[PDB]
This record gives C-alpha cells, sequence and structure tokens, in this order.
C-alpha cells in the first residue's frame, strides 16, 4: 500500500469508465436499453419517444 | 385535400396510423400540421341501388 | 371459447405471415402495443400464443 495515491487516482478513472459503460445497459423507463431493438420492433412516432 | 371514405375509415386520416387508405390511397406525414375535418354524407352520397 | 374460460393456443416451429392480417380489412380492431404491425415480417419469437 506504498504507493496508493497513484493507484487510487487508477482506480477512480477506470471506475468512472465502467460505470459509463454500463449505463449503456439502463433502458432509463424505456422498453429496451438497446437501440437496434427499438428501431426494429417500433414505427418511427413512438421509437421517437 | 377532399375525398370520400367509409365511416371507419376516418381513424386513418392522421398521423402515424397502420391501415390502407394510409398507405395506398392517402397518407399524412408524421410532422403534419393542420385539421382533419369529417362528417356524415349518407344522404348524398349513396343510392338505393 | 368464452372469456371466463379463453382458449390459450400454443404457436411454435413455424414460419408466420403477418402480412395477411395487415392487408386483410376484415378486422375492426387491428391494434399492436409493443411492437410495429409492419414489422411482424421482420423478427423471430418465442412464447407465442393465441
Amino acid at each position: 500500500s506504498a504507493l496508493g495515491k497513484l493507484q487510487d487516482v487508477v482506480n477512480q478513472n477506470a471506475q468512472a469508465l465502467n460505470t459509463l459503460v454500463k449505463q449503456l445497459s439502463s433502458n432509463f423507463g424505456a422498453i429496451s436499453s438497446v437501440l437496434n431493438d427499438i428501431l426494429s420492433r417500433l414505427d418511427p412516432p413512438e421509437a421517437e419517444v | 385535400d377532399s375525398f370520400v371514405i367509409r365511416g371507419d375509415e376516418v381513424r386513418q386520416i392522421a398521423p402515424g396510423q397502420t391501415g390502407t387508405i394510409a398507405d395506398y390511397n392517402y397518407k399524412l406525414p408524421d410532422d403534419f400540421t393542420g385539421c382533419v375535418i369529417a362528417w356524415n354524407s349518407n344522404n348524398l352520397d349513396s343510392k338505393v341501388g | 371459447a368464452s372469456v371466463y374460460a379463453w382458449n390459450r393456443k400454443r404457436i411454435s416451429n413455424c414460419v408466420a405471415d403477418y402480412s395477411v392480417l395487415y392487408n386483410s380489412a376484415s378486422f375492426s380492431t387491428f391494434k399492436c402495443y409493443g411492437v410495429s404491425p409492419t414489422k411482424l415480417n421482420d423478427l423471430c419469437f418465442t412464447n407465442v400464443y393465441a
């Protein structure tokens, strides 16, 4: 644990990137989190929503 | 735009509708602005034969 | 069947042409909720029930 100050910064940046990548898996109230599924399932008036 | 249709087909003169005269007779855009006007004309556009 | 004893039929292992359902004018109401009616020929399904 001698080099914890640099490893803390590296872990925080990697964890922020991992959280940002993980947030794509959330649908945020939509029917799906995949854009291709919405574009292949729905008409543009409701796929727009 | 004036035409004569059935009584159940007046729902298809609208943006974002799926239907028959919407696809092959008269299509409205998704960004349509304006008013659709419909009234019964059984006394004028119908014959006993 | 009646609505209290509504009949559930399994649909599996078939290729389905929904265009004869869309192009038929015999249905007074043809309303889809989680999927577009015109995309039904482009997708694959399981657990289809009537």
